[PDB]
RNA sequence: UAGCUAGUAGGUGGGGUAACGGCUCACCUAGGCGACGAUCCCUAGCUGGUCUGAGAGGAUGACCAGCCACACUGGAACUG
RNA sequence: GUAUGAAGAAGGCCUUCGGGUUGUAAAGUACUUUCAGCGGGGAGGAAGGGAGUAAAGUUAAUACCUUUGCUCAUUGACGUUACCCGCAGAAGAAGCACCGGCUAACUCCGUGCCAGCAGCCGCGGUAAUACGGAGGGUGCAAGCGUUAAUCGGAAUUACUGGGCGUAAAGCGCACGCAGGCGGUUUGUUAAGUCAGAUGUGAAAUCCCCGGGCUCAACCUGGGAACUGCAUCUGAUACUGGC
RNA sequence: ACUAUGGUUUUUAUU
């Protein structure tokens, strides 16, 4: 039914674009609200807020720009039946500069420019450009 | 296909078998001859086709096809066979060797002589 | 340090030994994906003092059985 | 492999000039460039059109006398240090021995050079060398043994080489019959008689 | 600057019970050996009406290729119907290599250090249209440093 | 080919070994394996390499390095 | 072999009958021995041993057993040898496969669905570039071909990277014993994972760059490839267990 | 109400 948290995450984004949306709703979680933050610092979204207690709700403010959406390429080029783990050194580069990768680090989500800047590897869990 | 299958097992493909497994991974192997026979051809052409059966060093038992002009073929006289199909020739994979062993001589060439196996005139 | 083990106790009827079971992950060497595996260890002990289903602490050292070198280190949560 | 045959032959079915068959005994070369080869070369071309890039590279290939192996080695050889296929392969080529002891004038073509070569007749650095295909270095010297310095055809080759073109990356004294080769050939005083956007997808068919 | 080139032609089988017709279809492209293309496909009577028949579309869809340093920025997937390419930046004459119908829409463009591959169910007149929608997805300099906000 | 064990499986007491174990010889019991393919069969030396390919992948382990097994066919014992 | 040689010969082949071509090729004439044949000389592989001569050895420093320089005079299977110097003379040295298209090279005569040709499509009934004959071309070259064994092309085995309404494959339809997958809070475990120290994917070798014998094979001085990897002292963010 | 059939096969390259 529902075997990871963030495989209902990247369609959600990528999807209400052709009739420009200004949000999206979906179920929160810890992952989802720690990739939101990062998302809103790199300029793909403008906002997030989470409602609730015991089963807590996300609503993300989508981002446009003149007669276009910002985020033209989403992808996890990963799954969770079969992940993808990389050393310090081995971190992928995207758009030969132009793009980042996100990671899940043992000091929390951020892009592979961070976890080099740190000198940590871990799980790729999103590509963004 | 999942995540699950495909592994510990490299599964199928194509293999060559040989078709022509009576060579033993040669491309030729010598034979006894013991009958010569005349084949009908395929609708497009006009002909009467010569077919000689042979068996090998090995006991396998074979037809060839027999190109080029004539015959006066005999039987255990020993022919060399080689590996090579014209689908003009009915139930044949074979092909003879003219320039070889007691087989049925050729004369008078000047382009083509490793074919047929013609010595060129000097004196 | 040696290399140690910990498992749960199958079977303790015997009177100088114990069954533990093993469940470890392994890969294909080259087609990857870690899937756990369950395995069976036949262990030495003279203390006889474990229960069923209490994890145990074991090591291999030397032969004290058929084909087997596995002995007894100590209880992990002592559980009862 | 060599092809030992009628000379002129070559330079007609290249439909380019090889210094074969001509020289000072001869008058407008009597060559007959641009005049057609047999009945069949004569026609229009029909152009597949893999054939006009064919043409240019069998021309190429003969006026140096390189073989179609050798040739796929020397568009290797070229590639490196990104020095482009259609410049470092024309270096390479006018850089050897063969060309060179033509260039320095021994021999009256690459063909007298080569059999010079061949024949254990020409040194460089003082040390025998009968490789043809020999690639010359800088501030290198190339040289000529006695037994060939005494005969005409060298000497005959010398005074056809005042009345030919002199390359600018060599220098040659002709009482002595010793050369000096002093830099890499370069594209500004290096003249190719084929184009270059021709020689851009060989042998990847 | 101009660059026309012909890949490949094709002639319809129907004989109109005079004969085999003459009706012909060509595939082209064009552009100026420095960094355009555009994809031409046209059917017309005989070879020499049909390659102007083609390159009338080439001419008509032309675009300008987002190069870095003389080749693409990044690897980049491409679509249209049953046909799949793979297009990728290599190094110096290390692009070709690629075969007929990749090297024409290439050389058009000036590029030889540029690998492309057509994957899955390919079709003679589709794989350009693909090869062109990997060049319509392929990264440009226009919004990248221009949305990371504020 | 989906079934297999009964020195097999858990205890007792001895023998033997450079040393260790059902290695091996005698009694007290009824336990112990099997699908990462046991049972029963059919083949095969292994690696660096080498042939091929962009590489992954495939073929071959014989010509240069280095291990291993064997002595017509199969045994048994001594020396060190 | 090289250069010269033109009623462009004698002889062939094609011949929009208008003329072309084999072809500077040959003969004629001049020039030179790489290599091969026969002749004369001749390098390194050769240390130790022998003789001279020295010694703060250990004792007795010219025994014996040891120690370190400098000289003389030598040990050669390979070898009828590397390498060098001679002698007459172009002399001793060229084939075979391919030419319908894909895939490099074009035509005629003869044969006329006959006889042959044989990757596949095909070629054969009146100019057949596909057969027999022949001239002219082409890729190789003292080698040339025809077939065979394995890989590539092969996504037709899909790790890179596949497919399942039908055109080929979703169990005919069910329960759930082994297996898998599965919120949240706070601990715990150290298999998967990670850090600090240490070792490391050897030599030869493809790939890339310099030497030793001419390039170089071969041997060698450095790189790169080898998408790899072992032992401890410790960590529990993350997965899987409890 | 009231029927069975007929083997085999073809036509240019070119700007």
């Amino acid at each position: 039914s529902m075997q990871d948290p963030i495989a209902d995450m990247l369609t959600r984004i990528r999807n209400g674009q052709a009739a420009n949306k200004a949000a999206v709703t979906m179920p929160s979680s810890k992952l989802k609200v720690a990739i939101a933050n990062v998302l809103k610092e790199e300029g793909f979204i403008e906002d997030f807020k989470v409602e609730g207690d015991t089963k807590p709700e996300l609503e993300l403010t989508l981002k446009y720009f003149q007669g276009k959406a910002v985020v033209e390429s989403i992808q996890r080029v990963s799954r969770p039946g079969l992940r993808i783990y990389k050393r310090k050194d081995e971190l992928p580069k995207v758009m030969a500069g132009l793009g980042i990768a996100v990671v899940s680090t043992s000091k929390g989500v951020m892009t592979d420019r961070a976890a080099r800047q740190a000198g940590l590897g871990g799980e790729i869990i999103c590509y963004v450009a | 296909a999942t995540v699950n299958q495909l592994v510990r097992k490299p599964r199928a493909r194509k293999v060559a078998k040989s078709n022509v497994p009576a060579l033993e991974a040669c491309p030729q192997k010598r034979g006894v001859c013991t009958r010569v026979y005349t084949t009908t051809p395929k609708k497009p052409n006009s002909a009467l086709r010569k077919v000689c059966r042979v068996r090998l060093t090995n006991g396998f038992e074979v037809t060839s096809y027999i190109g080029g002009e004539g015959h006066n073929l005999q039987e255990h006289s020993v022919i060399l066979i080689r590996g090579g199909r014209v689908k003009d020739l009915p139930g044949v994979r074979y092909h003879t060797v003219r320039g070889a062993l007691d087989c049925s001589g050729v004369k008078d060439r000047k382009q083509a002589r490793s074919k047929y196996g013609v010595k060129r005139p000097k004196a | 340090k040696i290399r140690t083990l910990q498992g749960r106790v199958v079977s303790d009827k015997m009177e100088k030994s114990i069954v533990v079971a093993i469940e470890r992950f392994v890969k294909h060497p080259i087609y990857g994906k870690f899937i756990k595996r369950t395995t069976k260890l036949h262990v030495h002990d003279e203390n006889n003092e474990c229960g069923i289903g209490d994890v145990v602490e074991i090591r291999e050292c030397r032969p004290l059985s058929k084909t087997k070198s596995w002995t007894l280190v100590r209880v992990v949560e002592k559980a009862v | 492999a060599r092809y030992l045959g009628p000379k002129l032959k070559l330079s007609r079915r290249e439909g380019t000039d090889l210094f074969l068959k001509s020289g000072v005994r001869a008058i407008d070369t009597k060559c007959k460039i641009e005049q057609a080869p047999g009945q069949h070369g004569a026609r229009k071309p029909r152009l597949s059109d893999y054939g006009v890039q064919l043409r240019e590279k069998q021309k190429v290939r003969r006026i140096y006398g390189v073989l179609e192996r050798q040739f796929r080695n020397y568009y290797k050889e070229a590639a490196r240090l990104k020095g482009n296929t259609g410049e470092n392969l024309l270096a390479l080529l006018e850089g050897r021995l063969d060309n060179v002891v033509y260039r320095m004038g021994f021999g009256a073509t690459r063909a007298e050079a080569r059999q010079l070569v061949s024949h254990k007749a020409i040194m460089v650095n003082g040390r025998v060398v009968n490789i043809a295909s020999y690639q010359v270095s800088p501030n290198d010297v190339v040289s000529i043994r006695e037994k060939a310095k005494k005969q005409s055809r060298v000497k005959a080759a010398l005074e056809l080489a005042e009345q030919r073109e002199k390359p600018t990356w060599l220098e040659v004294d002709a009482g002595k019959m010793e050369g000096t080769f002093k830099r890499k050939p370069e594209r500004s005083d290096l003249s190719a008689d084929i184009n270059e956007h021709l020689i851009v997808e060989l042998y990847s068919k | 600057e101009l660059q026309e080139k012909l890949i490949a032609v094709n002639r319809v089988s129907k004989t109109v019970k005079g004969g085999r017709i003459f009706s012909f279809t060509a595939l082209t492209v064009v552009g100026d050996g420095n960094g355009r293309v555009g994809f031409g496909y046209g059917k017309a009577r005989e070879v020499p009406a049909a390659i102007q028949k083609a390159m009338e579309k080439a001419r008509r869809n032309m675009i300008n290729v987002a190069l870095n340093n003389g080749t693409l920025q990044h690897p980049v997937k491409g679509v249209h119907t049953g046909s799949r390419v793979f297009m990728q930046p290599a190094s110096e004459g290390t692009g070709i290599i690629a075969g007929g119908a990749m090297r024409a829409v290439l050389e058009v463009a000036g590029v030889h250090n540029v690998l492309a591959k057509a994957y899955g169910s390919t079709n003679p007149i589709n794989v350009v249209r693909a090869t062109i929608d990997g060049l319509e997805n392929m990264n440009s300099p226009e919004m990248v440093a221009a949305k990371r906000g504020k």
